[PDB]
């Protein structure tokens, strides 16, 4: 009824309709810590949310009431709690109730609350026909929202909407190819409907990385993707991909594609291929180049890992002590 | 700023 | 010599670090230039008001900042309502960082509103009359172990705080953070750093939270929200600190996250991002830095050779370069980066991560990096719960002395 921010708004204790129900002032003790000096506006809701909660009225009332408590600090787990007690015991409708959480979303998009409320309310509906478009609105005013994205990767995993995710990933990806969280997304998407062992599927994506690395060649995200998704099978599995690399070390060079040479040479290593002591040496010498050059940054990291690999991989590393 | 809970 | 700047990142080379956009411009890269520009400033303000540098953590201020926050706060934190408890913890952390005493009447009157905040059922809310919540729970224990004191340690219900938080286990490992509430890492966390303290944990309580957490871990090293999710500092240390407590650090692949979190230090600024291709933020040099000393006692506990006996695997003298010319605010009190205005969140986080990067301990090796002046030393912090290592061990050999609710 009367907005928050109405310039005839009135504070609770003056108003006709709640002259029965006595505020309840928060009981913070004789002598308080880190207690807030709260605007007569704040502290006027919460004395009646007090009031509601602690009698625990479930009317339309105490429900209005929630929207300004709510509205005054969307971050009080508690009133959003009360709030859905409400929805349910009132019977209010929910449709009404999802066009209300697409608004307060909009405004506090970083809250934990406003989505979980929102989720909440797809579940008791099992409607998710609104999320998609939804969400997109609001990844198009932050592009890397978090609750945002766990929150579409909750319905369309739910609701099995993995049809059209591939072609936003590739949109978003194309307006800003550094975002993070839209590779995570893309492989979100692929892993969960073909996989990546179907060999068409990691080759399209190698070569798309690839082509993206050489636009961006300083952009780590296409870098950590590239490894991310040849990883796990072993580098060293694909003896093209060493060469590839080194063939960008002149015209797109970066610390990232020196880094990743040398995550090949320690999975070939690991794996023990040939010359085992050629491959040792260019790892070392990148290793110092990095430690020392191309990312100091990271020299403790960089100098760990020339350590571990002199460690097990030297001509010596596996030849006795007293030899 | 950032947010915890 | 003369000529050798003897600080990292006012070194002629560090120019070189500068981002290359190659040329494409996106929010990204753009976003990440204007950072940059102004940090740069702050960097060669020296330089350029003909000054001779000087890192001074400005301890006076920040003493009056968190002493007179720790009673009284403006309007100002009203959003933070639900988040009394972690205000009192906040505070009295940075307090123990920078090595201040607690005075009984606050320790004492702290004590006595936590235990408002203490829920019939168990556990801790947000402030007085609030639902029990984990986060609250979690500070909540958090403060008064720092205040460590026979009456702190009594407020604490351990057999309704056991009993709340098996209300919360879920079926598949996790937790939730509060009833009807949301799950995500940091549940497993705050139930596994509370549990552990109390001496609560029984042989069933956490079954299935170590996969979780492990499901957490993505193609990046990294561990995100909820399994799925782009990886995360402040749910990597949550993950890899609630794995620690549990001693289940090797269910993850410990070297894809060691690359991960190395690489979110940045180049340029000296902190650390809290994701790849975001902007750097103060709070993370705790929950990003502190990773390391986690990593390097798990790699350690698999007898890695490898690992060096002075420093972390971070370039410890540039977070503190970052943290003490960037992140201070004049008047008391840290922050996010510069432009950003101070909160006793950032305050916290931002000591606790200097600490993590003047300190370095693995056993009986002790090396310490103080960057300026060494008043700048401040006391060290635990890297799992993030209170006195001292106050840790106090408080663990006080409930061990309980027994496990129901026994
Ligand atoms: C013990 C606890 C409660 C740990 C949580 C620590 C953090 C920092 C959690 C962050 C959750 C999160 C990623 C929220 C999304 O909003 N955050 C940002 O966008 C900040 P950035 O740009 O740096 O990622
Ligand atoms: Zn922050």
């Amino acid at each position: 009824f009367l907005s928050l921010d109405s310039p005839t708004y009135v504070l609770y204790r003056d108003r006709a309709e709640w002259a029965d129900i006595d505020p309840v002032p928060q009981n913070d003790g004789p002598s308080p810590v880190v207690q807030i000096i709260y605007s007569e506006k704040f502290r006027d809701v919460y004395d009646y949310f007090r009031a509601v909660l602690q009698r625990d009225e479930r009317s339309e009332r105490a429900f209005k009431l929630t929207r300004d408590a709510i509205e005054l600090n969307a971050a009080n787990y508690t009133v959003w709690h009360f709030r859905r007690v409400l929805l349910r015991s009132l019977q209010k409708d929910l449709q009404e109730e999802m066009n209300y959480i697409i608004a307060i979303i909009e405004e506090q998009p970083k809250n934990y609350q406003v989505w979980h409320h929102r989720r909440v309310l797809v579940e008791w509906l099992k409607d998710p026909s609104q999320e998609l478009e939804f969400i997109a609105d609001i990844l198009n005013q932050d592009a890397k929202n978090y609750h945002a994205w766990q929150h579409r990767q909750w319905v369309i995993q739910e609701f099995r909407l993995w049809d059209n995710e591939l072609q936003y990933v590739d949109q978003l990806l194309k307006e800003d190819v550094r975002n993070n969280s839209v590779w995570n997304q893309r492989h979100f998407v692929i892993s969960n409907t073909t996989g990546y062992s179907d060999r068409a599927v990691l080759e399209r994506e190698v070569q798309y990385t690839l082509e993206m690395i050489k636009l961006v060649p300083h952009n780590e995200s296409a870098w950590n993707y590239l490894k991310g998704i040849l990883q796990d099978r072993g580098l060293s599995r694909y003896p093209n991909l060493l060469n590839q690399l080194l063939d960008l070390q002149p015209s797109h060079s970066s610390p990232y594609l020196i880094a990743f040479l040398v995550d090949i040479y320690e999975d070939m290593l690991e794996n023990q291929c040939d010359n085992k002591e050629d491959i040792l040496n260019k790892a070392l010498e990148l290793c110092e180049i990095l430690a020392k050059e191309k990312d100091t940054i990271r020299k403790e990291y960089w100098r760990y890992i020339g350590r571990s690999l002199q460690s097990k991989h030297s001509r010596e590393s596996d030849i006795p002590a007293s030899v | 700023g950032c947010v915890l809970s | 010599p003369v000529w050798s700047e003897p600080l990292y990142s006012l070194r002629p080379e560090h120019a070189r670090e500068r981002l290359q956009d190659d040329s494409v411009e996106t929010v990204t890269s753009i976003e990440q230039a204007k950072v940059e520009e102004k940090i740069q400033e702050v960097f060669s303000s020296y330089k350029f008001n003909h000054l001779v540098p000087r890192l001074v953590l400005q301890r006076e201020k920040h003493f009056h900042y968190l002493k007179r926050g720790l009673r009284q706060l403006t309007d100002a934190y009203e959003c933070l309502d639900a988040s009394r408890p972690w205000l009192c913890y906040w505070i009295l952390h940075s307090l123990e960082l920078l090595d201040e005493p607690i005075p009984q009447i606050v320790a004492t009157d702290v004590c006595q509103f936590l235990e408002l905040c203490q829920s019939p059922d168990g556990g801790f809310g947000g402030g007085p009359g609030q639902y029990p919540h984990l986060a609250p729970t979690y500070a909540a224990v958090n403060a008064l172990c720092i205040i460590g004191t026979e009456e702190a340690y009594n407020v604490i219900n351990r057999e309704k705080l056991l009993q709340y938080l098996y209300s919360l286990k879920q079926p598949d490992g996790s937790f939730l953070m509060h009833v009807g509430g949301e799950v995500d890492v940091r549940s497993a966390y705050c139930a596994a750093s509370v549990a552990s303290l109390t001496n609560i944990i029984t042989p069933d309580l956490f079954e299935g939270t170590a996969e979780w957490i492990a499901r957490c871990q993505n193609w990046e090293g990294g561990i995100g929200g909820v399994p799925g999710m782009e990886a995360h500092g402040g749910y990597t240390f949550c993950g890899l600190a609630a794995l620690v407590i549990l001693k289940k650090e090797r269910s993850l692949n410990l070297k894809s996250l060691l690359q991960w979190v190395t690489s979110r230090q940045m180049r340029f600024e000296g902190g650390f991002q809290g994701r790849c291709n975001k902007l750097v933020d103060g709070c993370y040099s705790f929950w990003q830095a502190g990773l390391l000393p986690l990593l390097h006692r798990a790699l350690h506990a698999q007898g890695d050779p490898a690992l060096s006996m002075s420093h972390w695997m971070f370039h410890q003298q540039a977070l503190q370069e970052y943290i003490l010319m960037c992140c201070q605010c004049p008047a008391g009190g840290l922050l996010d980066k510069p432009g950003k205005s101070r909160d006793f969140y950032h305050t916290c986080y931002c000591l606790s991560g200097l600490s993590i990067a003047q300190h370095f301990g693995s056993g009986a090796m002790l090396h310490d990096v103080v960057m300026g002046v060494p008043e700048n030393v401040l006391q060290p912090t635990h890297p799992v719960y993030n209170i006195g290592p001292d106050k840790v061990i106090q408080a663990t050999t006080h409930f061990l002395q309980k027994p496990v609710p129901g026994f």
